[PDB]
């Protein structure tokens, strides 16, 4: 279990897939030409993990995201062979992504694939990054994973996947294809990292008081807790190592495996952080629903597994005392029948900018709170039927619709179940 | 196992490895399949150094195996009279009993074993000690034609 | 007289690194091999230049934890084909470590046993170092002690098992592991040292005085424990001279092979009586797992010492403890204390937090409370396979779902087992 395949696919693919390599290259010491300037052995300790250079694939059916990456900050470092680009557009159309254009390149896109892990000494999995409002991150990216899943199937698929929300596009076909893509993650991958607009928005909006967020400024959200999350996969560490271990401790039922990442704490674009925070303060930043990734309120679940990663120097024996202690203070809201669901991590290596910092992935049963906001949104669209003719003129049919739709709520239901469910 | 290999020197009759065997802290009261101790082996095929080797050692003289054979059951069946008396000197059973009904009396007067039929006697052996068909040690000697050793049995 | 020695897994592995630097420091040889100075022979054979190799096999299914040692201070010290590895780990699942992956290289880790097992003339049996909790610790262990009760049916084979704990835990299916390879290893276990890894911890922030240990802390502690209880067959002692007489000693009921083990005294770095020593060994504090002896019932008991003992210092501290204690036992046990002493002190590491102590002792005792153990595990088990949690993991790789029900009906059964005999 060493080495992991990165994928991105789609305009955010490439946009928060770009931002992710630019931040966990600086904590490795990459420079943008490939060259090591580091000062520390427990960077390159793992390095062979994401690199070789990068291990990272560049998909979208838009040609012009090609130059959007490489004339980036850390554009020079990936590999030209595994840019795979198509010569139109998607145009938000699902069917396109999965059954018409996105199918014609996803072979082209498998061979680089294909390349990258002949020449790995022991693969984990894959780790793709896109969106699920689109055509293409959405369309093609789950007609990859289901390729890659049959291609593959002694991996792990683990995805970063970010909701659509109408405070960041108005765009009311994204419940269409945000509801395909849900029936399709809840068969194809063991893991997968909600990633919420309307979460990131309502954070740099309130939180953070920016009264008109941006792309970059949700974006710096998303890259900081994906470094964050893979902190124990990238340095050396003895709880939640590799992504199968993760995956085990953190999934008790297949469909069930919908993280609500959260981190903290949150600050700005390269602003200030003017005192480091204090290890409760830390804690107390997870049921906080204020620092979640998805729009989701914890207190109105019950979490299954929780996994906390506390980066920077600091008290091993204080952590210890607080995880203790902020579970059996709220020991309503932790699921009974899993004992020792809670496993805390700590790296000595901070993240660049903070003196310390602490990450909160969570499978809390809230999590059917965005299912159903994205389940109403698409029954009102689809109760009147619009916009049917794009999808069913590339080839779908309405029956699809239908059972995306009631596989959703049955995947609600499930989290209802077990949200009620008793020890006795 | 080294109660096993102390089973084995003591049956065969190797004086000497029993001493090593027993300096490596064997079992001494070391059951076999049948119940059987090493000083029930020696005390069956005759090997005397052994017997008082493991007595002093502390083996239990009145050990009985699955049948009830204490080793002074196989001693007199046999024919062992210099072991049938450092048994019975180390508080051997005179009228144990095993599962068919015999005590050492009625072994030692089966096989013609006149000479350690008087030992077990004059150690307060049961004369009129029966067995599971009811016979007697004298009745053995009235069914078995031997007026040598009705002789014996009424001194 | 030979015996070997199996590491199975992260804790296997690096617990074994422990012990045999611990034997090294024991027996004066050296890094390279070298020896400037048999009972000892018994752990280790012996090359034509004079160099002294372990007869121990090292796995693990996932190189990082066995490549340290092929590059650590001891690479000289074990032969190429004695460290094995995979690459693809068991992630925490037993079904991976015994069907999915196991299977991949159960046969070159058999082959490679024999290499060791074809160098003895007399060979004994296996010491096997194993977690509870690993995939690779639970897994593939019990599926080595199946193939090691075909091919070499007729001699003893004896665990070491960690006993998992929240604060060191890794996974959340650890309860699952354990209850999984104790079902399977139950049969083809002669006998078993259970480790709390909870009690070891205890100990490390009392008397060590360590705010956090680490697995170095641990596993030192543990090594030292260790070496008591194979200090008998190392250096030709009177008491637990052979691996057949653990079971004769300490194990009156096939099943029941579970003892505790108490070890005093732990010293910190920064002398006691004989007396003092030996009332430690019936306090909870200094036992390795956690329970309470005085809620059971004694199957057998025997006292290992080593160093500075004077013998009638050990008879009046048991008739002390005999005396000024109500030790209960069962009515069918012979009730005495066994006793065994070996001379030579206690050796620690050079700079280790333990200190050298002038003598020490380690008791250990076939209690019926080491059920408080199981039961702790079989509820665990009970509350997430009541919702059949995690399950599909272990179904999905190649594992039948009933196997989980005869699993904790072995484990319910040894749970009569144990009341019935103390009543
Ligand atoms: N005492 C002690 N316990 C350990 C050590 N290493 C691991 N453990 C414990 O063993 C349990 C399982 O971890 P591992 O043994 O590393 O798992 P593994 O056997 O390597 O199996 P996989 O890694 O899944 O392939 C955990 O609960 C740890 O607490 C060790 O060195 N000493
Ligand atoms: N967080 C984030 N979301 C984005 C970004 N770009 C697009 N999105 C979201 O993704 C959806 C649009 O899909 P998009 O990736 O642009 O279409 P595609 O090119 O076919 O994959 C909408 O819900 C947007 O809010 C980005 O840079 N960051
Ligand atoms: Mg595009
Ligand atoms: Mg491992």
């Amino acid at each position: 279990m060493r080495e992991i395949v990165h994928i991105q696919a789609g305009q955010c693919g490439n946009q928060i897939g770009a931002k992710f390599w630019e931040v966990i290259s600086d904590e490795h010491g990459i420079d943008p030409t490939g060259s090591y300037h580091g000062d520390s052995d427990l960077q390159l300790e793992r390095i062979n993990v994401y690199y070789n250079v990068p291990r990272a694939i560049l998909v979208d059916l838009e040609p012009g995201t090609m130059d959007s990456v490489r004339s980036g900050p850390f554009g020079q470092i990936f590999r030209p062979d595994n840019f795979v680009f198509g010569q139109s557009g998607a145009g938000n159309n699902w069917a396109k992504g999965h059954y018409t254009e996105g199918a014609e390149l996803v072979d082209s896109v498998l061979d680089v694939v294909r390349k990258e892990s002949e020449s790995c000494d022991c693969l984990q999995g894959f780790q793709l990054t896109h969106s699920l409002g689109g055509g293409t991150g959405s369309g093609m990216g789950t007609l990859l994973i289901s390729k890659i899943r049959e291609e593959y199937p002694d991996r792990i698929m683990n995805t970063f996947s970010v909701v659509p929300s109408p405070k960041v596009s108005d765009t009311v076909v994204e419940p269409y294809n945000a509801t395909l893509s849900v029936h399709q993650l809840v068969e194809n991958t063991d893991e997968t990292y909600c990633i919420d607009n309307e979460a990131l928005y309502d954070i740099c909006f309130r939180t953070l008081k920016l009264t008109t967020p941006t792309y970059g400024d949700l974006n710096h959200l998303v890259s900081a807790t994906m470094s964050g999350v893979t902190t124990c996969l990238r340095f050396p560490g003895q709880l939640n190592a590799d992504l199968r271990k993760l995956a085990v401790n953190m999934v008790p039922f297949p469909r069930l495996h919908f993280f609500m990442p959260g981190f903290a704490p949150l600050t700005s674009r390269g602003s200030q952080q003017y005192r480091a925070l204090t290890v409760p303060e830390l804690t107390q930043q997870m049921f906080d629903a204020k620092n979640m990734m998805a729009a989701c309120d914890p207190r109105h679940g019950r979490y299954l597994t929780v996994a906390a990663v506390f980066r920077g120097r600091m008290s091993m024996k204080e952590v210890d005392e607080q995880m203790l202690n902020v579970q059996n203070k709220n020991s309503s809201y932790f699921v009974e029948w899993i004992p020792n669901n809670v496993k805390t991590a700590v790296c000595d290596i901070p993240p660049r900018g903070l003196k310390m910092s602490a990450t909160f992935i969570g499978n809390s049963t809230a999590i059917q709170e965005l299912f159903k906001r994205i389940s109403e949104q698409f029954t009102a669209m689809f109760r009147r039927k619009a916009f049917l003719h794009w999808y069913t003129g590339e080839g779908m049919d309405e029956m699809e619709f239908t059972e995306a739709e009631s596989n959703m709520n049955d995947l609600v239901s499930e989290y209802q179940q077990y949200q009620d469910a008793t020890a006795d | 196992d080294l109660g096993k290999k102390l089973l084995e020197a003591a049956r065969a009759g190797q004086d000497d490895e029993v001493r090593i065997l027993m300096a490596n802290g064997a079992d001494v009261n070391a059951t076999d399949a049948s119940g059987l101790t090493p000083l029930h082996l020696a005390a069956t095929y005759g090997h005397l150094e052994i017997v008082e080797v493991l007595l002093k050692h502390g083996a239990d003289v009145n050990a009985i195996d699955i049948m009830g054979s204490t080793p002074l059951h196989l001693a007199a069946l046999i024919g062992h009279l210099e072991i049938v008396e450092v048994l019975l000197k180390h508080g051997a059973d005179v009228n144990a009993v095993d599962t068919w009904g015999d005590t050492p009396l009625h072994l030692a007067a089966i096989m013609g074993h006149l000479e350690i039929v008087e030992v077990l006697l004059k150690h307060g052996a049961d004369v009129n000690a029966q067995d599971k068909f009811g016979k007697t040690a004298f009745d053995i000697s009235i069914d078995n034609g031997n007026e040598d050793l009705a002789e014996i049995l009424q001194k | 007289r030979e015996c070997i020695s199996i590491h199975v897994g992260q804790a296997g592995v690096q617990i074994g690194n422990a012990c045999w630097e611990l034997y090294c420091l024991e027996h004066g040889i050296q890094p390279d091999g070298q020896m400037p100075s048999d009972s000892f022979n018994t752990f280790f054979s012996e090359t034509g230049a004079g160099k002294h190799v372990p007869r121990a096999v090292f796995v693990d299914l996932e190189p990082t934890v066995i490549d340290e040692v092929r590059t650590g201070t001891y690479r000289q010290l074990f032969h190429p084909e004695q460290l094995i590895t995979g690459k693809e780990d068991a992630a925490n699942n037993y079904a991976r470590g015994h069907y999915t992956i196991g299977k991949e290289i159960i046969d070159l880790v058999l082959d490679r046993i024999r290499k060791l097992a074809d160098q003895c003339t007399g060979l004994q049996g296996f010491s096997v170092f194993h977690s509870f909790g690993g995939g690779t610790g639970s897994g593939f262990t019990s599926l080595l002690m199946e193939r090691l009760s075909v091919d070499y049916g007729k001699k003893s084979k004896l665990e070491f098992s960690i006993y998992p704990a929240p604060q060191v835990s890794t996974a959340v299916v650890e309860p699952y592991n354990s209850i999984l390879t104790t079902h399977t290893t139950l049969e083809h276990s002669d006998c078993a040292f259970m480790v709390d890894n909870e009690a070891i911890y205890d100990i490390c922030r009392r008397n060590l005085d360590i705010e956090r240990p680490t697995y170095t802390n641990l596993n030192r502690l543990i090594g030292q424990i260790v070496s008591s209880i194979t200090a008998s067959l190392r250096f030709d002692g009177a008491l637990n001279v052979d691996l057949t007489e653990f079971q004769t000693n300490l194990v009156p009921y096939p099943r029941a092979h579970f003892p505790l083990a108490t070890y005093a005294p732990v010293i910190s770095a920064e002398q006691l009586s004989v007396a003092e020593i030996t009332n430690a060994c019936f306090e909870p504090a200094n036992q390795m797992v956690k329970c309470d002896p005085r809620h059971g019932k004694y199957m057998a008991c025997c006292l290992l010492y080593r160093g500075d003992v004077v013998p009638k210092d050990v008879n009046a501290a048991i008739a002390t403890i005999k005396t000024k204690r109500t030790i209960q036992f069962v009515d069918w046990c012979p009730t005495g204390f066994k006793v065994g002493i070996n001379y030579e002190p206690p050796t620690v590491v050079p700079g280790g937090d333990l200190a050298k102590v002038q003598r020490a002792v380690c008791m250990l005792s076939n209690t019926t409370a080491i059920a408080e153990a199981w039961a702790r595990l079989d509820h665990k088990f009970d509350l997430m396979y009541a919702k059949r949690a995690f399950v599909h993991w272990y179904v999905g790789e190649g594992m039948e779902e009933g196997e989980f029900s005869e699993a904790r009906e072995d484990m319910a059964a040894l749970e009569k087992d144990y009341e019935e005999v103390g009543v």
